[PDB]
């Protein structure tokens, strides 16, 4: 049902209150890069993609200990 | 608690003879270790743990509880860098360096890229939450700030994501040396983040100076990563292998370099690049003082070679 993705934003068009509108919520707003970690419904990826303030959406990948 | 021994790896990277000059205890210098957390009260580590934080699930927490090591890997890595030089246990490459333990991997030893990225931001921001308090552009090596000078990542994955790279770049531009494990699949090149140009990819050698079969190829440098004895929970010790074990050796070396340079000059060295073969950059120094194994020059197995603290510090101060 929900998925966590990282959205690179256009700071000229972004306000964190925009996420709720597509069914999501913010997990973390980066201080040093223009990006936000968000939880959204899994069938909402396409919809996000088409949003003006969205520059890139990336899935949350896995790293492992070496 | 057992009597202190110097693990073969610490000997191999020529750390003991540096300690008279510095053991890394220069106050402006911190090493951030982004890993499974830390046994924060381990008697061989506690005095060097300067900050214990977690970024798991995207929530920044300093609850000692949330930041403690539930795997052991983190504790082991940290002990290779910063185990205290005393009467017990082991001893790190830089046995007086301050550590920031940033827990970005969970009890399983796995982590989200997002959590790692947050982890890198915390290393930059420091406990005060602000990267550059006085706005002068100087972050790493500014005594007014509390940024780490080294970011050590004994972890990796196959994805190359732009946001994580953007954060890597932020670290590099803050003047922080980034060090990462090359990976353990015997692959032809390093995993991420080691494969970024701004990061030092580290391969693993064994005690016979051979490259480990599992070591991802084409690293920048190499270091001890087979049969590595270090700290482990709870208040104990264990022997492990991996490019995760080699990486802290390198981070320790870099800590010594920056500490020694700051002690003498009141500044740190620039990070430098992969190609650097000069004395005016950390990475340049690492490359020219490494023990060139295998075929002459940089090669796919050992990189430029095995890091040597003693020689790197001499080059830095000369
Ligand atoms: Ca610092
Ligand atoms: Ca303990
Ligand atoms: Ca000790
Ligand atoms: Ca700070
Ligand atoms: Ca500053
Ligand atoms: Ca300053
Ligand atoms: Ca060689
Ligand atoms: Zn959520």
């Amino acid at each position: 049902n929900t998925i966590r993705v990282i959205v690179s934003v256009d700071k000229a068009k972004f306000n964190p209150h925009e996420v709720l509108g597509i069914g999501g919520h913010i997990v973390y707003q980066f201080k040093l890069i223009p990006a936000v970690v968000v939880d959204v419904p899994a069938n909402a990826v396409g919809k996000l993609k088409k949003m003006p303030w969205v520059e890139k959406v990336e899935f949350d990948h896995q790293a492992v200990l070496l | 608690q057992p009597a202190q021994t110097i693990p073969w790896g610490i000997e191999r990277v020529k750390a003991p003879s540096v300690w008279s000059i510095t053991d890394g205890s220069v106050s402006v210098i911190q090493v951030a270790v982004l890993d499974t957390g830390v046994d924060y009260d381990h008697p061989d580590l506690a005095a060097n743990i300067a900050w214990c934080v977690s970024t798991l699930r995207g929530k920044v927490s300093t609850k000692l509880r949330d930041c403690a090591d539930q795997n052991g890997h983190g504790t082991h890595v940290i002990g290779t860098i910063a185990a205290l030089n005393n009467d017990i246990g082991v001893v790190g490459v830089a046995p007086g360096v301050q550590i920031y333990s940033v827990r970005v991997l969970d009890a399983r030893g796995s982590g989200s890229y997002s959590d790692i990225a947050i982890g890198i931001e915390q290393a930059i921001l420091g406990p005060d939450g602000v990267a550059d308090k006085d706005g002068d552009g100087i972050i790493a090596g500014d005594p007014d700030d509390d940024a780490a000078e080294v970011i050590s990542m004994s972890l990796g994955g196959p994805a190359d994501d732009s946001y994580l790279y953007d954060m890597i770049i932020q670290a590099y531009n803050a003047g922080i040396v980034i060090v990462a494990a090359s990976g353990n699949e015997g692959a032809p090149s390093p995993s991420y983040p080691a494969a970024y140009p701004e990061v030092i990819a580290v391969g693993a050698i064994d005690s016979n100076d051979n490259i480990a079969s599992f070591s991802n190829r084409q690293p920048e440098v190499s270091a001890p990563g087979v049969d590595i004895l270090s700290t482990y929970p709870d208040d104990s010790y264990e022997t492990l292998m991996g490019t995760a074990m080699a990486t802290p050796h390198v981070s320790g070396v870099v800590a010594l370099i920056q500490a020694a340079y700051y002690q003498k000059y009141g500044k740190i060295l620039p990070v430098g690049t992969f190609d650097d073969i000069s004395k005016n950059t950390v990475r340049g120094i690492l490359h020219i003082t490494a023990d060139d194994l295998g075929p002459t020059g940089w090669d796919a197995d050992y990189g430029y070679g095995v890091v040597r603290a003693a020689l790197a510090v001499q080059a830095a101060l000369g």
